[PDB]
C-alpha cells in the first residue's frame, strides 16, 4: 500500500505518507493539488481539481456542454473523467488503476498524463470565452 | 533593477483569471518560468509557508505593475489606473489576466481624459461604504458576509453613536431591512438564452442619442456575457468600472464590476426611490454622500430620482404595470422592436410606436401596391402608459431583461 | 479476435449467448429486453463496454438540468470506478461507457463490470428521464 514509496524514489519526489484518512496529497507548479487515495477495492485513484466553472449564465451553460461531451471521449487511462465538485463550481479530474496492475514506471506514465491531462483541462475551462 | 515594463504587462493581459507574477524582469504564469514541473508535499509547515510565499510574490507583482505604470505615464494618471487593484492587491490578492487587462483598458482611457472616470470612482466609493449598497452585495454573494445586515439591524445609539458615519448608518436601517427581504435572497441566474439577446438590443439602446454608454454598456456586457468588452482586447471607453471596495464588521472584500453578481447587486441597490431622510441637509453629511452618489449613478442609468424599481411578482404603478408588460409583449414578439420603441418614446412620440415599427412586406398585385404589415398592436393603454414614462429607464430596462419586473 | 476467448468464458459462465466480434472490432448484447450493452474491443488493447440511452432537451432550462446532472455524475464514482456518464456527439443522447485494457480483464472481474454498468445504466436512465420529476 505505501508502495509508491519506489514511484517518487524513481523520480526525485517528496515524501508521500497517507494519514488521518490514508489520504496523501502533492502540490504541482505551486497551481494544483494531486490527490493519491486508497479505494477500499485495491485502486489507486488519482483526482486534481483543477479550476472553477462560472456560478450562473451563459459561461457556465458553455462550461457544462464542455464538460458533458468531455467525457465521451478517451480522456485518459483508468478511466479519467471531468466532474463537478458538489458545491457546484469545482472541477475535478480524477480516475482511478487496480493496484495490482500498478508498479511504479507505469504509474509514471499514468502520473504524468494526469498532470498533462489537467493542464489542457485548466486552459480549455479558462478560454471558454469568445 | 529588474522590473517589468508597462509592454510586458500589457503583453500578458487577457480576459482571465490566471494568476501572473513578476519575477526576474518577466511577468507571467509562475509554471512558465521553468522548463519542467515542480512538486511539494502538503503539511502543516508548507501550506502556511507556501500561502506567505504567494501572498508575497502577488504584493511585489501588484507594485512592479505599479512602477511599470509610473515609470510610462504621469503619477497622477498612473495612480488612477492603479487604484482598481491597490486595495485587493495590498490584502496579497493574486493579480490576474483580466485585473491586468482593465487596468491596462482604464489607463488609455484616463490618459486622454480623466475626470469621467475620477468622477465614475468618487461615486464608487461614496456608495461603497453605504449599508443598503453592502447587504445588496451580500445578497448576490451567498457565504461572503452571510448575516452582515440582519445582525446590522439590532444596533441602535448606544451600538453606534456617531454623527460621522453611525447617523448616516442609522438613517438607512430602514432601507437596509427593505433591502435585505426583497428579491430571491440570491435573487437567479434569470437567463432564458433570450436574455443574453436581449442584453444585446440593450447596448444598442444605450448607444442612442441621451443615453449613457459609461456605465450601462459594461453592466449591459457582465450580464450578457459574463464580463465587460475592455478596451485592450460619449463612449463606452475602456469598459472599466470602479471596484465596489467594501469594509465592515465582516471582513475586507474587493467586487469586480465584472462580476454579474456585483453589477445585479448595483441593480437592485439603484431601483427605489430617493430616500429623502438622507438626502435631507438636516441628515448627516456622510447620509447625503452616500445617497447622493446612488442617485447619481441611477440617474446616470436614466432613473429619476421619482422612479421606484422592486424586484416583484414575474407594487409598480398601474402605468408602470401596463408600461412594463407593453415592453415584454415587443421583447418576446420581435428581435428589433424594443430599440426603436425606446427611440418613439425618447422623443415623446409613444403614440406612434405602433406605426413606426410596422414592417411592409409588398406582395405582387395591380393597381397600386398592395403589402403585408406586421405591427406589435400595442393596446391603447399600453400606448398611454408608456408615453407616461416619458424616457424609460435604462435601469428599468435593465430589470426587464434580468426578468426582475 | 483478442478478448473472444475471454468473452467466450464470460458468456459461458454467465449463461449468456455467445458474443462474435464481426470482424475483430465491436459486438453488442440486449440486456434484459431492455437495453442493449456494446463490446467494443478497440485497437489499443481494451475491452469497452458502452450504453447509449435517453436524451437531453434540445434547449432550455431542462436541457441545462441534464448538464448540471452530466457534470456531477462523474465526480468520485462508486464500486469499480471504471465508468463514465457522458453526452454523445449528436448534442442529446447520454452515454455510459467505460474502457479497461484487456491485460487487466479476467473472466471474473469482467462479470462485475459487466453488472456495474447495468445497475449503472438503469439507475442513469430513470434519473434522467425524471428529470423534471
Amino acid at each position: 500500500q505505501p508502495l509508491l514509496d519506489e514511484f517518487c524514489r524513481l523520480n526525485e519526489l517528496p515524501p508521500l505518507i497517507l494519514e488521518d484518512g490514508n489520504r496523501c496529497q502533492l502540490l504541482v507548479d505551486d497551481r494544483f493539488v494531486l490527490y493519491f487515495t486508497a479505494t477500499e477495492d485495491d485502486a489507486l485513484m488519482l483526482s486534481v481539481a483543477f479550476g472553477g466553472l462560472e456560478k450562473s449564465g451563459e459561461l457556465r451553460v458553455r462550461g457544462l456542454e464542455l464538460l458533458a461531451r468531455a467525457n465521451y471521449q478517451r480522456v485518459g487511462s483508468g478511466n479519467l473523467a471531468l466532474s463537478l465538485a458538489p458545491n457546484g463550481r469545482q472541477l475535478v479530474l480524477a480516475g482511478r488503476q487496480p493496484t495490482e496492475h500498478l508498479n511504479s514506471a507505469n504509474l509514471t506514465v499514468w502520473f504524468h498524463e494526469i498532470i498533462e491531462q489537467t493542464e489542457l483541462w485548466q486552459a480549455r475551462f479558462a478560454m471558454l470565452d469568445q | 533593477s529588474p522590473v517589468p515594463d508597462l509592454e510586458q504587462f500589457r503583453a500578458i493581459a487577457a480576459q482571465k483569471d490566471d494568476r501572473v507574477i513578476s519575477k526576474r524582469g518577466e511577468v507571467k504564469e509562475p509554471s512558465t518560468f521553468h522548463k519542467g514541473h515542480k512538486f511539494a508535499s502538503v503539511s502543516e509547515g508548507v501550506l502556511r509557508k507556501k500561502y506567505t510565499k504567494f501572498f508575497q510574490e502577488n504584493i511585489k507583482t501588484h507594485l512592479d505593475l505599479k512602477q511599470a505604470l509610473l515609470k510610462e505615464e504621469k503619477p497622477e494618471t498612473a495612480l488612477l489606473a492603479y487604484s482598481l487593484v491597490s486595495p485587493s492587491g495590498y490584502r496579497g490578492e493574486p493579480l490576474t489576466e483580466r485585473k491586468i487587462l482593465e487596468v491596462v483598458s482604464l489607463l488609455d482611457e484616463v490618459k486622454v481624459e480623466g475626470d469621467t472616470y475620477q468622477q465614475l470612482k468618487n461615486t464608487f466609493d461614496s456608495i461603497s461604504k453605504d449599508p443598503r449598497m453592502q447587504v445588496s452585495l451580500e445578497n448576490q454573494y451567498p457565504g461572503k458576509m452571510d448575516g452582515f445586515g440582519a445582525q446590522l439591524l439590532e444596533m441602535g445609539k448606544e451600538k453606534l453613536k456617531g454623527s460621522g458615519v453611525n447617523a448616516a448608518i442609522n438613517l438607512a436601517l430602514p432601507g437596509v431591512g427593505l433591502l435585505v427581504a426583497t428579491g430571491r435572497e440570491l435573487h437567479k441566474a434569470s437567463v432564458n438564452g433570450d436574455a443574453e439577446a436581449y442584453h444585446h438590443q440593450l447596448e444598442q439602446i444605450s448607444q442612442l442619442p441621451g443615453r449613457d454608454q459609461r456605465l450601462s454598456m459594461p453592466m449591459q456586457q457582465t450580464l450578457a456575457i459574463g464580463h465587460a468588452m475592455l478596451s485592450a482586447e460619449q463612449g463606452p471607453m475602456s469598459g472599466v468600472l470602479p471596484r465596489l471596495e467594501i469594509s465592515n464588521v465582516k471582513g475586507d472584500f474587493t467586487f469586480s464590476m465584472q462580476e454579474p453578481a456585483a453589477v445585479r447587486a448595483l441593480m437592485a441597490y439603484l431601483g427605489p426611490k430617493e430616500d429623502t431622510s438622507m438626502s435631507s441637509p438636516q441628515a448627516p453629511k456622510e447620509a447625503q454622500e452616500m445617497e447622493a452618489a446612488r442617485l447619481t449613478l441611477k440617474q446616470m442609468l436614466g432613473s429619476s430620482p421619482n422612479e421606484h424599481l422592486v424586484p416583484d411578482v414575474d407594487m409598480p404603478s398601474q402605468t408602470e404595470s401596463t408600461a412594463n408588460g407593453a415592453f415584454k409583449k415587443l421583447l418576446s414578439e420581435d428581435w428589433d422592436w424594443l430599440m426603436p420603441a425606446v427611440r418613439a418614446m425618447d422623443k415623446g412620440e409613444a403614440n406612434k410606436i405602433n406605426e413606426k415599427l410596422t414592417y411592409k412586406l409588398p406582395l405582387d398585385a395591380a393597381n397600386g401596391r398592395v403589402y403585408l404589415d406586421k405591427s406589435p398592436n400595442l393596446s391603447g393603454a399600453q400606448l398611454d402608459a408608456l408615453d407616461k414614462l416619458g424616457s424609460p429607464s435604462q435601469l428599468r430596462l435593465m430589470y426587464l431583461a434580468e426578468g426582475w419586473i
